[PDB]
């Protein structure tokens, strides 16, 4: 009983989790969108030219 | 009645067997019956320990 009752605490666990993932990184997503600059995209580029 | 003894002690020895039986067969049920109890009272913990 105690092991089935563990085996739900890891589901809810990880459901929790999953939804903070999903949210979080649409949040990131958003604020990488309105927070750029072009001596920030050139940077970036010349980091992917380097190899 | 030496015959009659020999079926004296063949007839005892058998009604003791017999005997014996019915001793052995309470046991077994006894045993069924005790598991079931400790069964029960295991699932019903189950049932309020998950509950809670």
């Amino acid at each position: 009983a105690q092991a089935e009752i563990e085996a739900e605490r890891k589901r809810a666990r990880e459901e929790l989790r999953k939804q903070v993932a999903i949210l979080a990184v649409a949040g990131a997503e958003k604020i990488i969108e309105r927070s750029v600059d072009e001596a920030a995209n050139s940077d970036i580029v010349d980091k992917l030219v380097a190899e | 009645d030496l015959d009659l003894a020999k079926a004296s002690a063949t007839d005892q020895l058998k009604k003791a067997k017999a005997e014996a039986q019915v001793i052995i067969e309470q046991a077994n049920k006894r045993r069924s019956q005790i598991l079931d109890e400790a069964k029960a009272e295991a699932e019903q913990e189950r049932t309020k320990i998950v509950a809670q």
